[PDB]
């Protein structure tokens, strides 16, 4: 009796939850495009020590020479 | 001493090569000189641009070509040197300059200054012990075995007819027109 005789206007006997009952791609047939089985370390060893050098790494839309192709120095 | 020379057959466009006493010129290809017609950024390619050899056929639609041996006469000395350096590659030669002599071909009626500069290259930059260059008609004589006769040869842009009896020259008798297949 927290407030039974005290206050007769407070809720009880209420099942306000509203229940229910327990009642519970890879079309590779085509020949469209391949994939590669990821192995980050394999590709890491693939691109292992490419000493690419960026001498004059310029790719602007400048017009003053013949052509521009950076990422060119090697070992 | 033992230094087998290398028979190197030049030509208008094509060059052939193989050691002495062989039967087939071990390496043959033309004056194709290429370098990438495009721009690469992403890693995976090769670097240097002087990519001439089987890679050129492998990468035809990628590089720009040129032929500096105009009518059998060298223009881009530097590039010809590079070509010859490519010839000097291991899988291409494995030998050194001083290690072996070389035989070469002379297309007649050309300025000898070409030969001058080239001789300076092969005997100063490279240091070949001896290098002889000669008339291509003599080559045909040995192939035929005969010594009398005329021989008109034609590469890709030069034609020359050589009338020589018994291997004995008649320089005035020789004639030519330098234009062919190109
Ligand atoms: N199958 C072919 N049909 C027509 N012409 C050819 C053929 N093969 C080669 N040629 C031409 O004949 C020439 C061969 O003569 P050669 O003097 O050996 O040439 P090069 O002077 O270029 O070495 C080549 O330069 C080429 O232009």
């Amino acid at each position: 009796d927290p407030k039974y005789a005290d206050l007769p206007g407070i809720a009880r006997n209420e099942p306000d939850v509203y229940e229910t009952s327990d009642l519970p791609q890879e079309e590779l047939t085509s020949t469209s495009v391949e994939h590669i089985i990821v192995n980050p370390n394999a590709a890491y060893d693939k691109f292992k020590d490419k000493r690419v050098g960026t001498k004059g790494l310029d790719f602007s839309d400048r017009i003053g020479k013949t052509k521009r192709t950076g990422y060119e120095s090697g070992e | 001493i033992a230094n087998q020379p290398v028979v190197i057959d030049n030509g208008s466009g094509v060059i052939k090569a193989g050691f002495a006493g062989d039967q087939i010129p071990k390496y043959c290809f033309p004056n194709y000189v290429g370098r990438p017609k495009h721009v690469r950024v992403m890693a995976g390619a090769l670097e240097g641009d002087i990519f001439i050899g089987p890679k050129a056929e492998e990468h035809r639609g990628l590089l720009s070509i040129r032929y500096p041996m105009e009518h059998g006469i060298v223009k881009d000395w530097n590039d010809m040197e590079r070509i010859w350096q490519y010839v000097y590659s291991k899988d291409q030669l494995q030998t050194f300059s001083e290690e072996h002599p070389v035989l070469l071909t002379e297309a007649p009626l050309n300025p000898r200054k070409n030969r001058e500069r080239a001789a300076e290259v092969f005997f100063e930059t490279f240091n070949v012990p001896a290098l002889f260059i000669s008339m291509q008609a003599v080559l045909s004589l040995y192939a035929t075995g005969r010594t009398t006769g005329v021989v008109l040869d034609s590469g890709d842009g030069v034609t020359h007819a050589v009338p020589i009896y018994e291997g004995f020259a008649m320089p005035h008798s020789i004639m030519r027109i330098d234009i062919a297949g190109r």
